[PDB]
């Protein structure tokens, strides 16, 4: 199939979703109810540094639908499909916000869920020293449990943060993976929304460490390419709506890294079968470089 | 009245052109005041000493057949065939001194060996041992098994490894696949004698026979060798337009197409000997300008500046500042003759193969190619004494351009954005992955003259920007890339102005400009060297490929012959100037419905550069969605 | 008004053609009415699409200048040029088809070698090695060297013996020596494009060099191959004009020019498969008859009769009686199948450089000649059952003609009058001593094809009875050879009738008709040999020998590129019918003139046939002078 | 030296050398003195069988210069020229004739001068049955006497008759050749004129074995070509005057065979000029066999 109508596909997709649970939310809380993640001071931190509007009840989320709808032109054209990219990751927000709306908690452990603002700035400093190189949002399923630790402890072993979402989670735990902050690994959801919740790390990290108002989205997208050195390995089947998503990540800047046969695109979307020797094209397509330690040598 | 020109330094020049009282290509286009239709339709014909006659173009009405019994599409198809025999004749002869030259390459000689690495890959095309043997051995070699294509009348022509095997099956099957080259020019020419052919299909099917020893052996052989013997192109920058003309100056013009011509003038002209002699005269230093293809040959390989188009050549000598004009053969319009009559500048013509009447005859001596070279820019030097400063006038028009292109060039850039872990080196894979995923649309080859037909340059540019407006990258040659290149489009910072979202995003990767100058038209042989390799790397053929050629202003014969071997190739190509064929009903439907079925591709005359890049895009998405891209 | 012919049977089948409502190449002459005055002058350029151009041929007024600025001198002499190219390709091709069936002889092949003794002498010229070997290693070495004439782009080409050494020095020096056949064509494809040469001398003596590719190689090869396959001709008797067509029998007429189908199909009129089946049918026999060349080729060699020449070709379908025409290549009016169509006759075209549309299309299988030469001659007889026997009308007339007289037979038949202890046998002397003597004024080659602008075979009898009568003897080939035949003057009763009494004495010596006939237009080489033969004989050159060529009615491209290598060897040629050069001035002064100078020949321009007749003898009589004789 | 410009100029040569003897004859004997050859029926062989006219008085022959003009049409065409040849002959004739009248015995032996009537009566009828199987009629002079008399004795042998005229004839006394009719070995007279006497031999056989009437020119030159089989050798340097008269030679249909180089014209005028050979080329010149 055509790739930009793969990206069409889901991100409809992913619209004809976050229409069916945004529905769930005016029957169940009626159009007044607070819509907010914990500990945020942007509201919705993608719909924001797209408008630079706040998004505080569920009346004002389903009229965040027309976002969505906006971002979707099918042209066959490169921009009209960073946009359409784009769409998908703003109805991940509107799924992901109605997943916080419907259930007090939505998310329990090993799953993170939403990451708040004090670990953004917590996790900002080191950021900008190279302290963690890079950011591995590796998503999808592996074929071995034993080839999916030995890439996430080979990513931690670089000291840059990797990023679970997706059933790779349960082959971690299974490959005896240890995770945390301070780990720096993040097991997010198991469903495909949530990645969007290390998307707003990196639109969050324009918006305070780059100083750019809300609504500068082409300011934000040179931050996002430019200074958070971010890549997203794909592994497993890839369904039209994680395609769509994949997207996303390309209008942010950030190379797809996959083990599936796709219409590759140079530096950006790229298939890498040899599983030993993923994590160096991945390093090289970021232009990750690992920081050296030397003991100093003084002479006096 | 239309404008003449979309250029300010022409249109400036034009004006100087009528003060001084001289005449130009536009000029002697009004005195033809309108053109016979009878000769505009391809419904003419002279091939003997019965007629001339000439039959009516509207099918029923007047006279419909000729003396000897020839309907109007049996005169359009010879006449056009004659078109193409001519074109693929003029190249044949260029790469033909050129092989030669290959032939007579020393260690100690003018002429050298300088890409011993495309020497050595284009012997294993040409089955010669190269493993321990000397260099120039090898090159001799090559140059007999070369020199074999044009008149081998036994066994099978030495075809390039990038053409492939499902194309020449295609042709074997249709009757057209090529033979010698001097050959198929002489079997056209025997058809179209009276009273031998008289059938449109097959008339047009020995016209794309021939075409076919131009692109895929005369063009690609005078390229390959040309590349061996004075270095394949490089990224390189340079100037175009006119204003590349220095007042305090020696300005040697370089004219024509051979490029062993202006090869040796450009080594000339570093001679201590003529530098000082350019300064004892009162000038600052020679300056070296270029103009329509060995412009393009000097400025691909060395960085010369480039002069100007086609049209443009007059102009060039109306500045005042011309004080040597070198031409060789092809396109040297012979007015030039009576126009450095009007002025100081010494109209110099060198090939025996192209004597222009009231010129001057100056033979370049292929034996002593330096030693000739220095000679005939000796006595351009020794021109600049008769100048006069006062006449002069250049305007301060000049646009920077990056050329260079070649596919080895291509291919190195394409490097940069390949994964060191993940895919191969050294491929065209980088081009064929944002076509197929559909960052790039197409590929489009924008070639072609000048002609008094259309404002000059503006179908050039109009298609080109149209072209990188729908992210179609744009490959250009001949006077249509120095169109691109006067305008400003050879620049990389040409792909934030006019290109698109998916074509700037490549620019931006790649560092190349939207535009790339891949050399001259015999260098339109890199082009199918291109998509050749894209083809073969997708498994696929050219007529599945979403490629097309563009030629908005074309107007020589080689331009038909050009054309002929893109379409039968299998590339769709679009016409900017209606060729002769309006009179014959059943070639039209040969040339623009019959071909797809036959070659996968076919002729589109378009006069508006606007509705030719909408039919260009169209066609293109429809051989996409054909291939599942 | 004025009368369409001279011939009665030609005139009675005119009057039958406007009964049947068909139309002639008369008729559509006629519908032309006043041709153009441009492209009957040459002043018309089509070489490009910024015209077509159009230059007044008064030198002075109208428009001076085409739009690249060539002047009328040049456009013309493009014009010209071209004209010896597309003729030289004609009989390139035609050679290039006969020397490869040479390659394919083999003794378990149809196509065997005949004449031995001309191959190894043959053989010699080429310097291949003939003892010991078997007789086809010899031919198929001689094939594979007489190609490499065609292509070859290094080292000097083969020239006859019978070429004086001072003409080949003297083309040297003038610089139009010859180079490869298909190399020299597409040499003057080159230099005719736009923008290349524009030098009336240089672009004639280009064309000058593409010429002498055709009469010294070309047609040379052509017709010293033909003779080595199909056998050395001989004198051989055979009747002429349209009466030799059988009522009750098949009549089926080979057209064309190249001679192996017609050599195939006269064997195939020997199986007793088609022989019986012509019988079955309700036919006496199988009644071959030719027309053109290709009847001529086979009336040499086999004596078949010759139906007619070039105008008659459409008043032998009006007969009514033509049950098969079988066409191959070069002069097959294209009328033929629009004509065919008012009758039974099946018009079959046979190779694929002719496809004719609306035609019987049965490729000649070169790889199985006899085989596919009886599926024609099958689908010939087959058609006879087809035949209406009440619209039927063969005219009465018929002459009898005495043909076959080669370089071999006239040395041979000169044999006869060489005392036997006196003079060598087997040379050419005595035709020399005759001459030197003056009992003969000179010798005179009258060729040429058929054209409405001049009352066919009116032009071509006068000139020959009228060359005849001033003791000057005559040799023919062509359509104006068939001219002779149909007329009556190839018997040698015709001595005492129109020769004079120096050339009547002569026949009666050597037993000879007054008119030679040579065999085809390929076999004008054989004229090239005689007269270089008797040049070397007197220690000469040929331009200083009494020789001239006449052209009367005149027409192919192929007759252009004839008289130019004619004028070259030195021989003065005669135009009957006036080429389009009338509107450059200069090319006239080159042609007419300058050519004296450089070649010691030149071209003559007359249509009054008696008037030329004068200027023969007169510039003969001037030759005889010089010379001392 | 052009072949036909040669033949007008010895046959303008004849004519003048003509007009000079005989104004010799008006002048000694005046315009009314008897011109006749001894024993002869016909006058005038060569004129009577030209014009059929007999001429018995001076001037009548001078009045016979006026054929000679006449046959000397100065146009390059070879009816011009065999014209011309016989406007020497007939010149020949009127130089011999005149010789005659001038001295009562003009020939004294061992030159035998005019040939009588009845003489070819005699040597008619061999001819006629072949005894004798042709005639030879070598003029000139060889480079070596005995290569005249190896050459004559050559044709001698062979049983035809042999006529010498010029200076061959002191070649062959010198060669101890023996002449006489008998001998078949005849000797005309050393001046070239005197050819004419073995020319009125085959024109007198025409008019009397022929029954050919006088003026019927062609048809005497076809009985001559055809019946009596006669060829001319010329040795040594050929003046204009002798060259003009061989053409006279090869209107009456007789081949010149010659040792030196000259235009040749086949079947007609040959040079051969190895004398050891020259009889067999003559003889298959004329299509002698023996
Ligand atoms: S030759 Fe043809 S195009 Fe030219 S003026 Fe004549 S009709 Fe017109
Ligand atoms: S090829 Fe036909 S149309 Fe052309 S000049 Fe000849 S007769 Fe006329
Ligand atoms: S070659 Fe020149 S004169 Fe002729 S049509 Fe072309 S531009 Fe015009
Ligand atoms: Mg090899
Ligand atoms: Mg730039
Ligand atoms: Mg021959
Ligand atoms: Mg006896």
């Amino acid at each position: 199939m055509n790739l930009f109508q793969t990206v069409f596909t889901g991100s409809k997709q992913a619209l004809a979703a976050a229409e069916g649970i945004v529905k769930q939310a005016v029957d169940e809380k009626g159009r007044d109810y607070k819509v907010a993640f914990p500990d945020t001071a942007y509201s919705l931190p993608v719909i924001f540094a797209a408008t630079g509007k706040k998004i505080t009840n569920v009346g004002e989320l389903e009229g965040a639908l027309d976002i969505v709808r906006s971002l979707i032109v099918e042209e066959e054209m490169l921009d009209k499909l960073l946009n359409s990219g784009l769409a998908t990751a703003v109805a991940a927000e509107i799924i992901e916000a109605a997943k916080y709306v419907l259930s007090d908690a939505p998310y329990a452990e090993p799953c993170v869920g939403f990451i708040s603002d004090p670990i953004i700035r917590s996790l900002g400093v080191p950021l900008v020293t190279g302290d963690i190189p890079g950011v591995a949002v590796i998503l999808g399923e592996c074929p071995d449990s034993e080839t999916a630790a030995k890439i996430i402890k080979d990513y931690q072993s670089k000291g840059l943060l990797t990023c679970l979402v997706g059933k790779v989670i349960d082959q971690a735990i299974e490959g005896k993976v240890k995770m945390g902050l301070d780990l720096r690994v993040i097991p997010l959801g198991y469903d495909v929304t949530s990645v969007i919740h290390v998307v707003t790390i990196a639109i969050r990290a324009a918006l305070i460490f780059g100083g750019i108002k809300g609504g500068q989205l082409n300011d934000i997208l040179k931050y996002t390419a430019e200074r958070v050195p971010a890549f997203v390995n794909a592994f497993g089947p890839l369904s039209e709506l994680v395609v769509s998503a994949g997207a996303g990540a390309i209008a942010l800047g950030f190379p797809v890294l996959t083990d599936q046969v796709v219409p590759e695109v140079p530096t950006l979307l790229l298939t890498q079968k040899d599983y030993d020797k993923m994590v160096k094209t991945s390093l090289e397509a970021r232009n990750i470089k690992i920081k050296i330690t030397e003991i100093p040598i003084p002479v006096s | 009245e239309k404008a003449k020109s979309i250029d300010q330094a022409t249109l400036q020049l034009l004006d100087k052109a009528k003060q001084d009282g001289v005449e130009t290509v536009w000029d002697r286009k009004a005195d033809m005041k309108v053109q016979c239709g009878f000769g505009s339709a391809g419904v003419c014909c002279r091939n003997c000493s019965m007629g001339p006659c000439r039959v009516s173009p509207v099918p029923g009405k007047g006279v419909e057949r000729g003396i000897c019994g020839a309907t109007a599409d049996v005169i359009v198809s010879r006449n056009f065939a004659r078109m193409v025999a001519a074109g693929t004749a003029a190249h044949s002869d260029h790469g033909r001194s050129i092989a030669l030259s290959l032939y007579h390459t020393s260690k100690d000689g003018d002429i050298k060996v300088k890409d011993e690495n495309k020497l050595k890959e284009v012997a294993k095309s040409f089955n010669v041992e190269t493993e321990g043997r000397d260099i120039y051995d090898i090159a001799h070699d090559v140059a007999k098994e070369g020199l074999s294509n044009y008149g081998k009348q036994l066994g099978e022509v030495t075809l390039p490894p990038s053409l492939p095997e499902k194309r020449k099956e295609l042709w074997r099957k249709l009757g057209v696949y090529p033979r010698a080259v001097d050959r198929e020019i002489a079997a056209v020419m025997h058809s179209t004698h009276i009273g031998c052919n008289a059938d449109a299909e097959a008339m047009i099917k020995m016209s794309m026979r021939c075409s076919l020893t131009d692109g895929w052996m005369g063009s690609f052989m005078g390229t390959e060798f040309s590349d061996i013997m004075f270095g394949t192109p490089h990224s390189i920058d340079t100037e175009a337009n006119l204003g590349v003309l220095e007042k305090n100056s020696v300005n040697v013009v370089l004219h024509g197409h051979e490029p062993l011509l202006s090869e040796m003038v450009v080594e000339a002209a570093s001679d201590p000997e003529l530098v000082e002699l350019a300064k004892s005269v009162g000038a600052d230093g020679i300056n070296l300008c270029g103009m329509c293809c060995t412009g393009n040959e000097v400025s691909m390989r060395h960085g010369i500046k480039i002069a100007g188009n086609f049209m443009q050549q007059e102009l060039a000598v109306v500045t005042g500042a011309v004080d040597g004009l070198i031409v060789d053969v092809q396109c040297i319009m012979p007015a030039l003759a009576k126009l450095s009559k009007s002025y100081h500048t010494k109209f110099i013509t060198t090939s025996p193969k192209a004597h222009i009447t009231d010129s001057i005859y100056m033979e370049f001596d292929e034996e002593n190619p330096l030693d000739s070279a220095k000679k005939i820019l000796k006595e351009a030097i020794l021109n600049f004494k008769n100048r006069d400063q006062s006449k002069v006038m250049i305007p301060e028009l000049k646009c920077k351009a990056i050329l260079g292109y070649s596919v080895e060039e291509i291919i190195n850039k394409l490097d940069k954005v390949v994964n060191t872990q993940i895919g191969p080196m050294q491929t065209v894979k980088p081009l064929a992955d944002v076509l197929v995923s559909g960052v790039l649309r197409g590929a489009a080859a924008v070639v072609g003259c000048n002609n008094p037909k259309v404002v000059q340059d503006s179908a050039h540019i109009e298609t080109i920007k149209g072209l990188i407006k729908n992210d179609v990258i744009v490959v250009v040659t001949g006077c249509a890339a120095q169109a691109a290149a006067k305008y400003g489009l050879l620049q990389k910072e040409a792909a934030e102005k006019y290109a698109g979202p998916g074509l700037a995003t490549v620019c931006k990767l790649v560092d190349i400009p939207p535009v790339l100058h891949m050399g001259s038209c015999v260098d339109i042989s890199r082009i199918l060297d291109l998509v050749g390799r894209v083809a073969n790397l997708l498994g696929v053929d050219m007529s599945d490929l979403p490629v097309a050629g563009v030629a908005p202003e074309w107007m020589s014969e080689k331009a038909v012959a050009i054309g002929t071997y893109v379409v039968t190739s299998g590339i769709d190509t679009w016409l900017g100037v209606a060729p002769p064929v309006t009179g014959g009903p059943e070639v039209v439907d040969i040339l623009t419905n019959k071909m797809e079925d036959w070659v996968g591709a076919k002729f589109f005359i378009e006069t508006d550069p606007h509705k030719a890049v909408e039919q260009i895009v169209n066609r293109m998405n429809e051989k996409r969605k054909k291939l599942g891209i």
